[PDB]
């Protein structure tokens, strides 16, 4: 218990950072995924 | 602390408040929006004992309290309680008197006109601020959400207010104001709690039903199979502790609250539900202007973070909207804390350095300034 | 109830339906265009609550009812709820029904197709009319005014259709479709209403502000004066009490509300005005019409009504007009009430008596039929 708030806590904040790296990739990846099914579908109409 | 006079930033809603300086990326300070009174004489010595309680302070104390909210529906009515809040806020956890340094406070697009200007006038009138700003809220949420295009869902505690803004412009025909929002969801939960065996009538009761609802409750993407579920079994049911050691459990009470904004007449409101409040955001909008918002919905303010709030509403708003049309909701971790996060970003634009009501023009004007100065 | 062998009008909008039969000079009663239906769950027993409210009995039991109004900018939809509305005003109220009278019914001139064709199918297929003719707006609103030739300013509840007439004839690329009404109004109303501090958000609250417009608002001759009065002084406010014991006042809310038909762009309506629309259907006609389309501009349907405006849409045209000829506005009594005034006079003239198609051709030809025998 003596350090496992700290070990749960850096273990929260490490998974909060990552999360955030991988969060914010999750929108830039969706938000291109989505600029580019409409690309895809723009070239598809065409 | 600061070493130039940046604007100190207030998103002051009729539930929570938050504060910091503008600059920041977060508030530094989180407050509710309550002044607490006692019902009640303390008996005991070292209880402390107050004849009134500020922010955190009355949340301390409430278990006599009654707590009381100086912001109704969006708009300030109880000035001297506001006066009390940014006082703590400013000078206690911000730490800076708000006589050296400007003040941007926030405020819905048909927020009475009422409230921007008593948020003006007491901040040059009671704090001496050297200049003064209030800000729209679906500005701020953009500017935070990193947008100009999309559909600003800033589901307060107060008021829904549901505005489509397009490169920057308001689409004001399109704005369905809805009454309908976290406070009614707080109420709610209380009420169906009661019917599981768990009564919270009083203020102090209410704050903890907040509480249980922020960390146990959600919408869900499919109301009536969950629901099912929940009435059927244990294994959707969660468990919160009481402040007195009793423990209480949610079922498909856990659902049927939040499912309130999807059903408002839940609450008694007339309203068709967010889904559609936001949908007729999004229709009655230009041809040219429909694909961007719907590809662009933006959500800020709290009820944002329910566990399953974006997807159903993605889901709600495909199923009304035309094919091929890309829906989407954009729902970052600044939830609930998005516009005070937009104040700041606008309160240091250069672009907006301009927009500020100086301690000179407000005197001359007097506290309707407010009217042309800011939108 | 009556036993006079004539034929039945009705003029059917967004908000109100005008009703009676041929050849009087007023409608018997007007009915609300609503199928009201609860919004609540009965708990007690004894409660009466039906299931559904038809016309005023939707709008009397309004506070606890969703309001549904089946035409939506001049064209029915909810075909199914405008038969309830018209047993309604027929059956029960009217005291005279279509199985025993040939009836008239009215629409826009570019009003959708759809329209007269279920016009005229329901008064043959649910009503048993033994003959049907569905009307011209601009028609009857001229034969109403005296004229065989002029402008027709018919604002609705969901249309204003700015259509010349000349000798008779129409002039149909003069027509100026406009997309604000008497329920537009309202609904900007219930928004600036909302920015004093009295928020507006229900449709029992819409009807409660469209009863405040009808006995408050008006245009004004003069806006900009009457607004930097009414906008500066609680002088230029008038006081009117809700429903639940408030009294709200209106200051220049009075007549900017009234002012978007002038300016459309307080809606977000692109367009150039009412005044102008009136302007340019008289200006697209030829030039030896158009200087009997000057001298004659009429008013039918509501918004009429409002205070200024007789006098102000004379100036706003004659401020554009050529000098010497004389540009008068038509605007009796009958303001509001003569489309229906006028479908009485075409259903009783002898020299439309071969304009009804009879329930022997529309059964052999279906509804299509009113393209060959109505326009």
């Amino acid at each position: 218990l003596k350090l496992d708030k700290e070990n749960a806590l850096d273990r929260a904040e490490q998974a909060e950072a990552d999360k955030k790296a991988a969060e914010d990739r999750s929108k830039q990846l969706e938000d291109e995924l989505v600029s580019l099914q409409k690309k895809l579908k723009g070239t598809e109409d065409e | 602390d600061e070493d130039e006079t940046t604007a100190l930033v207030c998103d002051n809603g009729s539930g929570l408040v938050k504060a910091g300086f503008a600059g920041d990326d977060a508030p530094r300070a989180v407050f509710p929006s309550i002044v607490g009174r006692p019902r009640h004489q303390g008996v005991m010595v070292g209880m402390g004992q107050k004849d009134s309680y500020v922010g955190d302070e009355a949340q301390s104390k409430r278990g006599i309290l009654t707590l009381k909210y100086p912001i109704e529906h969006g708009i300030i009515t109880n000035w001297d309680d506001m006066e009390k809040i940014w006082h703590h806020t400013f000078y206690n956890e911000l730490r800076v008197a708000p006589e050296e340094h400007p003040t941007l406070l926030t405020e819905a697009p048909l927020n009475p006109k009422a409230n921007r200007e008593k948020m003006t006038q007491i901040m040059f009138e009671t704090f001496n601020v050297p200049a003064m700003y209030v800000a729209i809220q679906a500005v701020l949420s953009l500017y935070a959400s990193g947008r100009t295009t999309g559909i600003v869902l800033d589901s307060g505690d107060g008021v829904t207010h549901n505005v489509p803004i397009y490169e920057g412009y308001a689409l004001p025909h399109a704005i369905m104001r809805l009454d309908l929002a976290g406070r009614d969801l707080t109420d709610y939960l209380m009420k169906i709690l009661t019917e599981r065996g768990y009564s919270f009538v009083t203020t102090a009761e209410r704050e903890i039903v907040r509480d249980i609802k922020e960390k146990l409750c959600y919408v869900a993407l499919d109301f009536e199979n969950e629901m099912a579920t929940a009435a059927s079994s244990s294994s959707l049911e969660k468990s919160y502790e009481l402040p007195d050691g009793q423990v209480i459990t949610i079922g498909n009470e856990r659902f049927r609250c939040p499912e309130t904004l999807f059903q408002p007449s839940f609450i008694g409101m007339e309203s068709a539900g967010i889904h559609e409040t936001t949908y007729n955001s999004i229709m009655k909008c230009d041809i040219d202007i429909r694909k961007d918002l719907y590809a662009n919905n933006v959500m800020s303010g709290g009820t944002t973070m329910y566990p399953g709030i974006a997807d159903r509403m993605q889901k709600e708003i495909t199923a009304l909207a035309p094919s091929t049309m890309k829906i989407k909701i954009i729902a970052p971790p600044e939830r609930k804390y998005s516009v005070w996060i937009g104040g700041s970003i606008l309160a240091s634009l250069s672009t907006f350095q301009q927009m500020w009501i100086t301690k000179q023009e407000y005197d001359e004007a007097g506290p309707s300034i407010v009217h042309r100065k800011c939108f």
